[PDB]
């Protein structure tokens, strides 16, 4: 159809086309006139346009050879955006990791000290604070 | 001056111990707040 | 340039070191450069990377000393693709000019045009902005990428 | 220094100070482990009394467990850092994943860490590791 | 010599104390800002 | 019917025991309140 092809391929030569969009049929007529294509290679129509074989490939390539600039530009920009986003994510993960790291390294330093088995055998005995905190935790859990 | 130097060393040791305690507590608080806020954002995203 | 931001530069450089000394792989240092706002195409990267090959890029790392002239050459670009470029090109890239752009076509023409990227790259790029119409508002995402 | 930690330490101490003198002697831990099981060899008791400047007093073991412990973090922030660490948020990351990340996370880590972790953690039969209870064990929830 | 050493130690102590006070103030402010941001994130999650 | 024997024998041989009586006194004296009310509320909420 007129408007589809027009808005899709006017990138090739939109030099002097009036920005006020005239009749879509007339608009594509003038745009292909500017495109300098032989009439027999296509079929002008009252509602749609018809084309030969392989001509779209020529038009596709002519279109493709103009978009690469935008292609590579936005590609670099989006790649850098993803890069900085993943960078912030990984550095936050690394901060959390350093916290976990300090903790487990302290555990390493302490998992083997003899006092540990001793004073850990006794902790499960006294639980008055544990009893109370579990009472309130079960209260809110039962309410939920 | 010997007494003054002793008092100065005492004040310096006191200030250094206070600063070390404050720095340890501040690092603990910063790490805790960061981890807790990140985990809360993650849990909120999971709940959404 | 200046030592003004070179402190942040140093901490970021050593932040992504797999050896923890100041030697970071070429792919990785380019990724850091892109994360530093300065996000050029890998073409000019290799151009200023001594024109190496993929093997050298994945085996040879870089010190922080040569990293300064490297971002210097990167700063010689002094500009990249503009915002009006992206908005008008995406607007004219759609089929009907309906304020949006279809998704699958964008994914395809992004992974299969010019600079090649994996599918999950553009996937998590477009992720979150999806809609039942499959036509995402290119404006919000492009301004998010530009500002972000 | 933490209120909960100091209160539970002094609680366990006044419970184990069977003489209530504030001075921990061989009698207390000896009869405690005897009631628990095999009596401790007195050389172990002397080595445990070697850190303190004498009969372990209240502030003595207070300061010793402080200097041996000050620097850690409670299980809350541990599992907080663990939460965003996993996208599934169920606490079931893989242990070999933990290995491949520990080797270079921040500073480089060796093999003794990972082998000790695997030999002292309830890992599943393919690598998946759960920390909802293991981290609490690290803060002495069960061990 | 002892007076010069004590003066150097006092200058170092004053400088380190000023630096540690600035660092502790910055850390307390950052912790307060993090707590406020976490409360705001919780309220925003409830609203969401 | 050989597990009930232990229970009844224990209750009998402790009922006359003055120390068991002291225990069964001190718990209603000042000990039943906190733990008993906690467990009662828990059982009530669980039944509900």
């Amino acid at each position: 159809v007129f408007q589809e092809f027009r808005q899709r391929y006017e990138i090739l030569a939109a030099n002097a086309i009036p920005k006020g969009f005239m009749d879509g049929k007339q608009a594509c007529i003038l745009m292909i006139k500017a495109l300098e294509l032989d009439p027999n290679l296509y079929r002008i129509g009252q509602s749609k346009i018809f084309f030969r074989t392989g001509v779209l490939a020529h038009l596709e390539e002519e279109r493709d050879l103009k978009i690469t600039d935008v292609i590579i530009a936005f590609q670099a920009q989006c790649r850098g955006y993803l890069a900085r986003k993943a960078f912030a994510k990984r550095q936050q993960q690394l901060t959390a990791m350093k916290v976990i790291q300090r903790n487990c390294a302290a555990y390493l330093k302490l998992r083997n000290w003899q006092w540990w088995r001793l004073f850990t055998k006794v902790k499960p005995l006294l639980q008055v604070t544990r009893q109370e905190e579990e009472m309130q935790a079960k209260d809110e859990e039962l309410q939920r | 001056q010997v007494e003054e130097m002793k008092t100065q060393l005492e004040e310096l040791e006191d200030e250094l111990q206070a600063a070390e305690d404050a720095k340890l507590r501040l690092e603990v608080n910063m790490q805790a707040m960061k981890s807790q806020f990140e985990r809360d954002l993650q849990a909120r995203d999971e709940q959404n | 340039f200046s030592e003004e931001q070179t402190a942040e530069f140093k901490e970021a450089f050593q932040l992504f070191d797999r050896t923890g000394d100041g030697k970071i792989l070429y792919s990785q240092c380019g990724d850091v450069m892109r994360a530093l706002g300065q996000n050029p195409t890998n073409a000019e990267v290799m151009k200023v990377l001594g024109n190496p090959k993929s093997d050298e890029m994945n085996l040879k790392t870089l010190n922080f000393e040569q990293f300064l002239p490297m971002m210097q050459t990167i700063a010689k670009n002094k500009d990249q693709g503009c915002f009006e470029d992206y908005v008008e090109g995406l607007r004219v890239f759609d089929k009907e000019g309906n304020g949006t752009v279809m998704g699958a076509e964008i994914r395809h023409v992004l992974v299969t045009l010019g600079e090649k990227m994996t599918e999950e790259e553009v996937e998590q790029l477009v992720a979150g902005h999806e809609d039942s119409n499959g036509c995402i508002n290119y404006e919000e995402l492009v301004r998010m990428v530009l500002s972000g | 220094f933490d209120q909960s930690q100091i209160q539970e330490f002094k609680e366990a101490f006044n419970m184990i100070d069977q003489n209530r003198d504030g001075f921990i002697d061989k009698e207390d831990l000896h009869d405690m482990l005897a009631s628990m099981g095999k009596n401790p060899t007195d050389e172990y008791l002397e080595g445990m009394m070697s850190e303190a400047p004498g009969p372990i007093n209240f502030t003595m073991f207070l300061t010793m467990f402080g200097e041996k412990l000050n620097g850690t973090d409670p299980e809350d922030v541990i599992r907080n850092a663990f939460a965003c660490f996993d996208e599934e948020a169920s606490g079931f990351i893989h242990e070999d994943h933990l290995r491949e990340l520990l080797t270079t996370m921040g500073d480089r880590f060796t093999d003794e860490e990972v082998d000790e972790m695997y030999r002292e953690a309830p890992i599943d039969k393919k690598g998946n590791f759960n920390y909802v209870e293991f981290t609490r064990i690290l803060k002495h929830g069960a061990k």
